[PDB]
């Protein structure tokens, strides 16, 4: 299958309440594996998956120094961005960075990413070519000129095509028991009377990994997208995810309705119905 | 593993 | 500055069975800015020592967090999640319903 690695970073300034808080996390696919929080006492990057724990002290030292450096760059960048947007020093602002790579079933690079946002909006992004930039506004154009002059994109390309892919391949092997296992949804349909005239049928998908899933209702083989309540996929807290889809049905018509479930972990897509 | 960010905005 | 109000779901890790230990989750997502206050409530009162995930965000930059605690559902006990955010004039309370 195809896989991804991402590092997410957020600094939030808090004028009059010390230096910004900095939090970064790393994921492979939908699995958190490392974390760093600047407000921890003597902060270190820490493992959050079993398969990364085997990395040696030199790995944790380098990671932690990278994280502390990123917090420091962010502090300077938050100051700079106040100037670029003609903002007062009184308010809290946010700086976000994501980077990483996608690989295919063969382990080859599919796409690399590096993008920044200020106050929840795009600032500057590396394009898919890993060679040119998209600046969101005239402020980010100042950054773009600075980063073009310094050949930043060339550095990112080298990381994203090389280490990002190589280390992701390493993690997928070391974590093969979990990262390369899809857990199918456990599914069932429940029935929730509204009145003597209608009831809700709710189709449940529980315990699945990764998070990607499709849940639909049909009535006599026709989709019911407009009349379906579909909740956002949500974490269970044990690596897995949950989702449900619900439709309101006239009393006595329940056997017309089928729920359809597609997920990577299932031997075959499911068709389920309410079973009194 | 991560990369170092080197350049400020 | 553009702000986005949290989506909120309150739910259990496993299907609820009265008298059986479980986890109560409140998942907040789709919000900006990141500062947010979340309580889990048992019969109206704040549950102590609730844990949460580390701040992360989606492709559109909006934030998400999971707050959670171990709990043993019963017939009578009422659970809820209370959320405050700058986008809200008063705190939002969402009741736990074992069928959602």
């Amino acid at each position: 299958g195809s896989h991804s690695m991402r590092y997410f970073h957020t600094s939030v300034s808090r004028p009059g309440r010390g230096e910004p808080r900095f939090i970064t996390v790393g994921y492979v696919d939908d699995t958190l594996f490392v974390r760093f929080d600047s407000d921890a006492a003597s902060p270190r990057e820490e493992p959050r998956a079993p398969w990364i724990e085997q990395e040696g002290p030199e790995y944790w030292d380098r990671e932690t120094q990278i994280c502390k450096a990123k917090a420091q760059t962010d502090r300077e960048d938050l100051r700079t961005l106040l100037r670029y947007y003609n903002q007062s020093e009184a308010g809290s602002h946010t700086l976000q960075n994501m980077y990483g790579c996608d690989v295919g079933p063969d382990g080859r690079l599919l796409r690399g990413y590096h993008q920044d946002a200020y106050d929840g909006k795009d600032y500057i992004a590396l394009n898919e070519d890993l060679s040119s930039w998209t600046a969101a506004d005239t402020a980010a154009q100042i950054t773009q000129r600075k980063w073009e002059a310094a050949r930043v994109a060339e550095q990112l390309r080298a990381y994203l095509e090389g280490e990002c892919v190589e280390w992701l391949r390493r993690y997928l092997e070391n974590g093969k028991e979990t990262l390369q296992r899809a857990d199918p949804p456990k599914t069932h349909v429940t029935h929730h009377p509204i009145s003597d005239h209608e009831a809700t049928l709710r189709c449940w998908a529980l315990g699945f990994y990764p998070a990607e899933i499709t849940l639909t209702w049909q009535r006599d083989g026709e989709d019911q997208t407009q009349d379906t309540e579909l909740v956002e996929t949500r974490p269970a807290g044990d690596r897995t995810f949950q989702k449900w889809a619900a439709v309101v049905v006239p009393s006595g018509e329940e056997q017309r309705y089928t729920c359809h479930v597609q997920h990577e972990g299932l031997p075959k897509p499911l068709t389920l119905r309410w079973e009194p | 593993r991560r990369r170092w960010r080197r350049l400020t905005v | 500055m553009i702000q986005r109000t949290p989506k909120i779901q309150v739910y259990s890790r496993h299907p609820a069975e009265n008298g059986k230990s479980n986890f109560l989750n409140c998942y907040v997502s789709g919000f900006h800015p990141s500062d947010i206050e979340v309580d889990l409530l048992k019969n109206g009162e704040r549950i102590e020592k609730v844990e949460h995930s580390d701040l992360s965000f989606s492709k559109d930059w909006s934030f998400y967090l999971l707050y959670y605690t171990e709990f043993t559902p019963t017939e009578k006990d009422e659970y809820a999640c209370r959320v405050n955010h700058v986008t809200l004039s008063q705190p939002k309370i969402v009741k736990w319903d074992r069928d959602m």
